């Protein structure tokens, strides 16, 4: 197991929030590209980043991956809607939990990249981000989309300085 | 809207 492994799990994890989301705005006719990144939401992600004693603008660039990332789920799931509309979910999302589990793998993904800055700056960041992935696609059990999604998710994680 | 950016937020509409 790698070291970078706790954060690419969080990502992963995190990126499960598209399947509720999707669910939402499919049958509340919203769009997926109106998604919070926004001044107000971008200050407070560069102030809970210094407040953890790291780069703003690496884990902007972070989270912007992951918001690509996201969204490119929900639009999967939309197409498949389109095409076979039966197979989508018969349960409504949980969106009061989902609250609560953005916050907690926020907070872990923000505390695993000051624990690991060392590495995430080292040559051997990019072999360490491959045996993550590698292991996080494995344990998660991920399909084609996860694993796309896990890699444009985690893209710039070795470009810190 | 509802929002994932950094923090799920969600605004009735």
């Amino acid at each position: 197991t790698s070291q970078l492994a706790e954060l690419v799990d969080a990502a992963a994890e995190r990126l499960e929030v598209a399947d509720p989301v999707a669910a939402f705005k499919w049958r509340a006719q919203l769009p997926i590209e109106d998604s919070g990144r926004v001044e107000q939401q971008l200050a407070k992600l560069g102030e809970d980043a210094r407040s953890q004693h790291i780069d703003p603008d690496y884990v902007t660039r972070v989270f912007d991956d992951q918001i690509r990332a996201t969204e490119a789920i929900e639009y999967s799931r939309f197409s498949d809607w389109k095409l076979n509309p039966a197979s989508a979910p018969p349960e409504p999302p949980d969106l009061s939990a989902s609250r609560s589990a953005i916050d907690s793998l926020n907070n872990r993904m923000l505390s695993q990249i000051w624990s690991h800055w060392s590495l995430l700056s080292a040559p051997s960041c990019a072999a360490q981000l491959d045996r993550a992935k590698r292991d996080i696609v494995r344990s998660r059990h991920l399909d084609s989309l996860y694993q796309r999604a896990l890699t444009t998710a985690t893209q710039s994680y070795c470009q810190a300085l | 809207y509802l929002w994932t950016y950094y923090e799920l937020i969600f605004k009735p509409c």
